[PDB]
């Protein structure tokens, strides 16, 4: 229940629950296939 | 770091050993990374030590 | 529920009460496998012996105290209780402990109370209400080290601000490593020679720290900190011989030397009522 | 014509069979059981050596006499000397096991005696020098020998004391864990099933013990006229189920 | 005995065989983990579980 | 109601009403019925 | 959740742990790509890692 | 992508990677397996240590130079004191394995010289007196040192004449046992599955070798100009399907 009326006044969020470290960990241009060869 | 708690030890030796060419000469270097499986699970969250101050800082 | 069925007479060669007690054994016999009984009805649950209600109403587990003076010229801020700190602990006070060391394994979420009182020994004035914070220290946190350290800052450790006189009170999960906290454990950190023997070195659950918020009035203030502790959603396993003999330490199971017999001698014989 | 009394025990290349039993216990009514997935923890696959550690080891034999305190030993210390068991003790990482505990001493129909076999999980003992003091890891892990409680207090060693169960309990309790008597005029064996108990899925097997075995005379021995004032009493005991994980360089431990 | 870009450069040897060529314990919070990034958000968590990625790219 | 989203912050258990005393009581491996002999 | 699936023995032409650190990828190479594993469960959510959790008290 | 060249073993805990490989030879065609039942004869329940004896274990390095003959080392031998495979070895009676052998030596495009890596199964050794002198067991047993053919012969040792393979026959017709050659142009590692291959189910793992593994250079090794002229060998050696039966007290062998 929501005793206010601006959004900034609710309490904290709930979780991202979106977790997706590809941007970070592979922001290769040609995609890498783990079991083929690096650099063919 | 705890005792009971503790994990282990990582070492490196050569398994035949390293040959360079001719002409060349000298040490050769390996760089080393460390990241976390996707297994991974941190919990508590606390205060680091790796951080701290004796005065606010001002402009 | 029957507490007991009606029972008569007996002249059988299916003898209840004829048991061999070397088999480890409790063979479940009732006053009607040997008397004649009436029906009667139980009346009750056991409601009140539920591990949860035994372990679950709140125990004074600490008792501390941190003073408000002024801290010039005090080269050591810890050692003048101008704040302290507590090594967390369950086993310290000895009423709750004896209960807690029924059971081997036991998990549970924890309820603190925490209730602050003010004492003024010396002659005073008018006392400035006082805030005690408490905060939090994990194992592997700057420990703080002058009663106003950025420590106190405590971004990312809980920490709780309430008033001389009241209560805080807050609840912590079951922050155990494993599965249960070990109430007992026979083991050691490593295989070393010379590590200490028991739980302590199993139940490294950091330090708890107090302060109080204000600066210092012209007068010194004595407050004194008690926490307790109330255990909810309890989960108890492997039952142990109660404690008989006086404690002597955190965490050991080492009792005093020339203690007392702790069965009382009969005033008569064998045969005395 | 089956009788509680007579049984016969096979596990792995070695049986036991006893004709004087008094049913056996099986501790908290479970039995011994591997690791499941869901309880796992550690990713390595483990080791079942099955049949080559899962059989009986015989430790030597004790000497009950009149003036007898009891014994003690450690599980799964008792048997790190014994045969592959040993070995994969030492050079795992982490191990899991239950075990048959069988516990042996026959008399004749004119002796009188009885002893408590109890097992302990997790039986922390007490240093006879009271306030903090530790109890040093030598001292709890005596190996095949076990500990004599009537041997003397020694320095860094347990407190020894029958009436308080190594550890400010009193010995009339003892009751409360799987435990079953030897009453030479009823029963000459004893035997109890241990599951693995433990509050993490799997532990070390050297710097922690997770059960005490105690056998301790109550009514005191007492042979026939003119009769050899003793009787040696054996512990039997075959680890079961057992699992080895995080396999390695071989563990070096104190003394 | 400062910080120096070298520190991140294990060095190798020609012609050694059997040999070492570097060991640590695996404390993460401290030692040589400590300022890498996982090692300086392991610490602002009390416990952690799971598998690390330890490579070495020759150079 | 629950005014709080963590588990750890609801009140007390609830009464277990599990009660099975034969664990502690008969952990014998061969059942054994009152009324019968103990020893066969 | 599975955090580590059940793998054996492995004699093959495909090898996950020989990369190329020099693209910038970390590859996400796990125990079972290197030694046997058995199954276990995560048992977990990484909800107190969450950005709105880390920066909230 | 994939190559003939680069490959993968992971066995155990333990896993190998060869960036330059030419191929792998399977003895025979056949991948070491169980032992069935319609083959066995012991009646005893086999004990599969699995993962704790089933990696890789390297043995110590040789060095090759331009003078060396060739090494020798003979299977189960050579891993007698490897973990637990090892201890097993000594605690059972019977025993049975296959193993995948590595060889490995790596140097640059501008050396030459090529090893020739041959498995032999039931690799007797002649005695250099001649005669019907026998080759004593220590002889035979040299464990993870192996045999260095341009070692001097020694009384009661077998002959290290190479171009006889140690028995009378000629080194140009190994190649009709598996074998693999490494020639530093092509070639920087050898891998062989070797089969249990008897003319018994299972056998005694002490008094008898059932492979001698043996890497003999070839074309001799040729280092670059004011490069140091040698190269170090090095073997790593995995059981693979090993089973133990006929558990008890523990062999003792000469020296
Ligand atoms: C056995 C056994 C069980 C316990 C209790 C463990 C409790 C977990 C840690 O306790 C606390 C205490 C205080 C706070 C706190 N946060 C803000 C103020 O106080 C947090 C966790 O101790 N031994």
């Amino acid at each position: 229940i929501n005793y206010y009326k601006d959004a900034a006044s609710t309490s904290s969020a709930g979780q991202s629950l979106s977790m997706d470290p590809s941007k970070f960990t592979e922001p290769v241009k040609d995609l890498m296939l783990k079991g083929a060869p690096a650099l063919n | 770091p705890d005792t009971y708690t503790s994990a282990g030890f990582l070492s490196c030796w050569y398994q035949t050993s390293l040959i360079l060419p001719p002409e060349t000469t000298g040490q050769v270097y390996l760089l080393s990374f460390i990241s976390a499986c996707p297994d991974f699970k941190l919990r508590l969250m606390k205060d680091t030590q790796t951080i701290s101050q004796t005065v606010a800082l001002t402009e | 529920t029957v507490a007991s069925i009606s029972s008569g007479p007996k002249h059988t060669q299916k003898v209840p009460i004829l048991t061999a007690n070397e088999t480890g054994a409790t063979m479940p016999v009732l006053p009607s496998d040997s008397i004649e009984t009436r029906t009667t009805y139980m009346h009750f649950n056991g409601s009140e012996t539920d591990v949860e209600c035994f372990l679950g109403r709140a125990a004074c587990v600490h008792v501390t105290e941190i003073q408000n003076k002024d801290a010039t010229g005090i080269d050591n801020h810890r050692e003048a209780k101008l704040f302290n700190d507590w090594k967390i602990s369950l086993s310290s006070l000895v009423q709750l402990r004896k209960k807690l060391e029924l059971f081997t394994y036991v998990r549970f979420d924890s309820e603190y109370t925490i209730l602050a009182t003010a004492s003024q020994p010396d002659s005073a004035n008018y006392s400035s209400n006082l805030v005690v914070q408490a905060m939090y220290v994990p194992p592997g946190a700057p420990n703080p080290k002058e009663w106003d350290d950025y420590t106190w800052q405590s971004a990312s450790n809980p920490s709780v601000f309430f008033k001389v006189g009241d209560t805080s009170r807050f609840s912590v999960p079951y922050v155990g490593l494993a599965s249960a906290y070990n109430c007992f454990y026979d083991g050691y950190s490593h295989d070393d020679a010379e590590t200490q023997y028991g739980i302590t070195v199993l139940n490294h659950m950091g330090s708890m720290a107090f302060r109080i918020v204000n600066e210092h009035d012209e007068h010194k203030t004595l407050v004194k900190i008690r926490v307790y502790h109330r255990a909810k959603h309890v989960e108890a396993w492997i039952p142990r011989a109660p404690r008989a003999l006086p404690y002597t330490s955190i965490g050991r199971t080492n009792y005093p030397k020339n203690t007392e017999p702790v069965i009382k001698k009969r005033k008569g014989d064998i045969k005395s009522y | 014509g089956y009788s509680d009394r007579v049984q016969q025990i096979t596990l792995g290349n070695s049986t036991i069979t006893t004709q004087e039993a008094a049913n056996a216990v099986v501790c908290y009514a479970e039995w011994p059981e591997y690791l499941p997935d869901v309880d796992a923890s550690d990713v390595n696959k483990t080791s079942k050596p099955d049949t080559s550690v899962c059989r009986f080891y015989t430790l030597d034999s004790k000497t009950w006499t009149t003036g007898s305190k009891g014994w003690c030993w450690k599980l799964p210390d008792a048997l790190k000397d014994m045969g592959v068991f040993g070995q994969n003790m030492f050079f795992h990482s982490l191990g899991r096991s239950g075990y048959t505990v069988h516990v042996q001493c026959n008399a004749t129909k004119f002796h009188s005696g009885c002893l408590l076999v109890v097992v302990i999980p997790e039986h922390q003992l007490a240093s006879h020098e009271g306030g903090n003091v530790s109890v040093k890891y030598t001292f709890t892990h005596p190996g095949e020998r076990g500990i004599d409680l009537s041997s003397a207090n020694e320095v860094g060693g347990p407190v020894k004391d029958v009436l308080y169960n190594m550890n400010g309990t009193l010995l009339g309790n003892l009751l409360i864990f799987p435990h079953q008597f030897i009453n030479l005029r009823t029963n000459n064996t004893a035997t109890i099933v241990i599951p693995y108990i433990n509050s993490v899925p799997i532990d070390s097997m050297t710097r922690h013990n997770n059960v005490s075995l105690m056998v301790i005379p109550i009514a005191p021995l007492t042979v026939p006229t003119g009769a050899t004032p003793s009787l040696p009493i054996t512990v039997t005991i075959a680890p079961m189920c057992t699992e080895f994980s995080g396999i390695r360089s071989k563990s070096i431990v104190p003394q | 005995t400062k910080d120096e870009v070298n520190s991140y450069l294990i060095p190798l040897n020609a012609n050694r065989q059997n040999e070492q060529v570097f060991g640590t314990n695996l404390f993460i919070g401290d030692g040589v983990f400590k300022t890498t990034l996982l090692g300086e958000i392991v610490q602002y968590y009390t416990h952690w579980s799971g598998s690390l990625r330890f490579s070495l790219m020759y150079t």
